[PDB]
């Protein structure tokens, strides 16, 4: 929410390319996670996950 | 004037009232900074 709000309020040309919310705690979803990782490829990417 | 007659013509086929309120800024207004942060806010006409 903070990222989106500061992107919208800003006058700078920031272009968000999709949001990745894959869960690593799921079972048998490793192939889906790999597919999503392959699909998404950007020079700059932020991460929000545990250690 | 012109636009007033247009809205009167609109009224006779829409069954609604009106209370004219003239602008309090005297401008059309464009996308401008809020002068408090980086946010851009509407001024002039469209903000009203």
């Amino acid at each position: 929410n903070k990222i989106r709000s500061t992107i919208e309020n800003s006058f700078v040309g920031w272009e968000l390319e999709e949001v990745l919310l894959l869960d690593m705690s799921l079972d048998d979803g490793d192939s889906k996670i790999q597919n999503q990782l392959k699909k998404l490829q950007s020079p700059i990417i932020l991460l929000y996950c545990t250690k | 004037g012109f636009c007033i007659d247009l809205l009167i013509k609109l009224a006779r086929t829409m069954n609604f009232t009106y209370e004219v309120h003239l602008v309090a800024d005297g401008k059309f207004g464009t996308q401008e900074r809020v002068n408090n942060s980086n946010k851009k806010e509407w001024n002039g006409m469209m903000g009203e």
